[PDB]
């Protein structure tokens, strides 16, 4: 719904 | 004693878990501790999640890394179901079928960084350094806080190259010591699969 902060994801990277 | 932590959830999804934990008298917390037993991950139908800090620590801690479907299907079945058949099967980056979480709780006698001294060097972005150091500690490594402070046991330098503003700088660690310099992903992949990955793919070339 409203403004909620979100935990980091750790995607593909070098 | 069951202590639980949630990851990847919408607020309404968190509210489900809070209600579920209240019914069964299970401790649910906002922050992951050593006392924590269960990390509840949002996954798809294949039980595959995304890599979060809570996910990494859940493996490194040897905790029950469990899909959120274990909550929802236990709500539907009215009884609290078995964790075994709801354990996460892998992650979006490293593999949909590596049983990372299972192999970590299975092997605590053998831990993946058994005889390594790890020093984090330079700038780091999204993951708190003190957390990544703990994760490394959780897989049975030794944490060194200064490049000089290394000690018949192996040293490794861990760096995040895309955090550096003068990009010529992370090839200069070979000047200060003769230990290998890997990217931060060496840690992250190695924890995810729960197998110490060979440094060759992660090795940053150092200046002579």
């Amino acid at each position: 719904g409203a403004a909620y902060d979100i935990s980091q994801v750790f995607p593909f990277a070098k | 004693r069951m202590s639980m932590v949630v990851s990847g959830l919408t607020p309404e999804e968190f509210m489900l878990v809070y209600k579920f934990a209240r019914k069964h008298h299970i401790t649910l917390t906002n922050l992951i501790t050593e006392e924590t037993t269960h990390v509840v991950m949002k996954t798809d139908a294949e039980f595959v999640c995304e890599r979060t800090l809570k996910y990494f620590l859940g493996i490194a801690g040897g905790k029950w890394v469990v899909s959120y479907f274990w909550v929802t299907q236990s709500i539907k079945e009215r009884k609290m179901l078995n964790e075994h058949d709801f354990e996460v099967r892998g992650d979006v980056v490293n593999g949909r079928n590596h049983q990372g979480p299972k192999r970590a709780r299975e092997s605590q006698d053998r831990k993946i960084f058994r005889g390594l001294e790890i020093c984090c060097y330079g700038p780091f972005t999204n993951m708190p350094t003190d957390q990544l150091e703990w994760m490394v500690q959780l897989c049975g490594a030794s944490v060194v806080k200064e490049l000089s402070s290394f000690t018949g046991v192996h040293p490794i330098v861990v760096v995040q190259p895309d955090a550096w503003t003068e990009d010529n700088g992370f090839h200069a660690i070979g000047q200060m010591c003769e230990a290998p310099v890997v990217t931060r992903e060496w840690v992250l992949d190695s924890v995810a699969l729960y197998q110490c990955q060979e440094l060759d793919t992660y090795l940053i070339p150092q200046i002579p």
